[PDB]
């Protein structure tokens, strides 16, 4: 379902990382399998060729923590008016402090250690259900 | 441009914000609001100095860049019971634990 | 403007704006203009009421966004309490 089109027709794109997280772009292919492509260290840009009706998204390259482009999920290349590219801004969204804390918390235990920490069954599992993709593919769906 | 604030007396903490441009006497006409005792019985604090009511917060140390939402500066508060004015009481929060083992 | 108090485990009082206090769905039910958290002590709630302020001033804005700051050593707990606030 969710699945890069087959245009042909150029689009130029800006990659514009404002957020302090190493970011992994992730293009969908024509059979919806996703494909990473170089990562882009914080505060920094690349310019590259894209083309219309292609579908992004992007992540935390170290974590898979989910980041907006434009504000939302997804970003599309649309046409180029006047040669100028278009521009995708990449930023942290406004996580709820039970994410955060998850993401903190991930951080400083090692995943075999998770069941040692002195929490309620369902905050384990929590942990254990980290970001990832492919769950975020079929959820979009 | 708004300054994020906690304003602390004793086991009280207040979360408000203010304007940049805003004077630390209409700072006290905020706690006036809020615990019900009128500017001249409040004094307040940066650190250890006391703030003059003709001041801006800007002025005063009190900027957009430093006074943020997830980590606003303190101003203290001293109130005045009959006479005379109480000394400056701040209490600390709690502690945390030591980090579990599993996150060293 | 109306304004709501949060009591801490160890007695800190935390006067907050009541629209950022119902953040929380919990808080909520707790007030449908004081309440006392028995289980979340001071060093904790007050991280909570700043998560608040950063929720209210940064949710559909345009200004770049920084990363909220969480100390190792308050996370496990932070944990909790969010997973019981619902936040
Ligand atoms: C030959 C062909 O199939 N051309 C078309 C096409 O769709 N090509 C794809 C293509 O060129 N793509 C798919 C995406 O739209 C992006 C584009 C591409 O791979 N561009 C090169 C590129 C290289 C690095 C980077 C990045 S991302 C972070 N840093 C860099 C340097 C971005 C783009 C691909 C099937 C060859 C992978 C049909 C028009």
């Amino acid at each position: 379902v969710l699945r890069s089109v087959n245009s042909r027709e150029p689009s130029q794109v800006i990659f514009c990382n404002r957020s302090p997280r190493v970011v992994l772009p992730v293009w969908l292919n024509f059979d919806g399998e996703p494909q990473p492509y170089p990562t882009l260290p914080p505060g920094t840009g690349r310019r590259i060729h894209s083309y219309r009706g292609h579908l992004w998204l992007f992540r935390d390259a170290g974590t898979h923590d989910g980041l907006l482009v434009n504000q939302t999920e997804l970003f599309v290349p649309s046409l180029n008016v006047d040669g100028q590219p278009i521009f995708a801004n990449i930023t942290l969204p406004v996580y709820t402090l039970k994410e955060r804390c998850l993401q903190v918390v991930r951080s400083l235990v090692k995943p075999e250690n998770y069941r040692r920490l002195d929490i309620v069954r369902s905050l384990y599992e929590d942990l254990e259900d980290h970001p990832n993709v492919q769950k975020d593919l079929e959820r979009l769906t | 441009m708004d300054v994020f604030l906690m304003i602390r007396r004793h086991k009280t903490t207040i979360f408000t914000d203010a304007k940049e441009s805003s004077t630390v006497f209409e700072l006290k006409r905020i706690v006036e609001g809020i615990l019900k005792r009128p500017p001249d019985e409040q004094r307040l604090y940066k650190d250890d100095q006391l703030l003059d009511d003709g001041k801006t917060l800007g002025e005063c140390g009190f900027t957009s860049q430093t006074a943020r939402p997830q980590a606003p500066a303190t101003v203290g508060l001293a109130f005045r019971a009959d006479d005379t004015f109480e000394a400056l009481c701040i209490e600390p929060f709690s502690s945390p634990p030591e980090l579990p083992d599993v996150m060293k | 403007m109306m304004y709501v108090k949060l009591i801490s485990s160890d007695g800190h009082e935390f006067i907050v704006k009541r629209e950022h206090a119902l953040t929380s769905g919990t808080i909520k039910a707790m007030l449908s203009n004081e309440v006392n958290f028995r289980e979340i002590p001071s060093h904790v709630l007050s991280k909570v009421c700043m998560y608040f302020t950063y929720k209210v001033r940064y949710t559909n804005s345009s200004t770049e966004i920084p990363e909220f700051p969480i100390a190792p050593e308050i996370a496990l707990e932070l944990l909790m309490a969010a997973n019981f606030l619902d936040c």
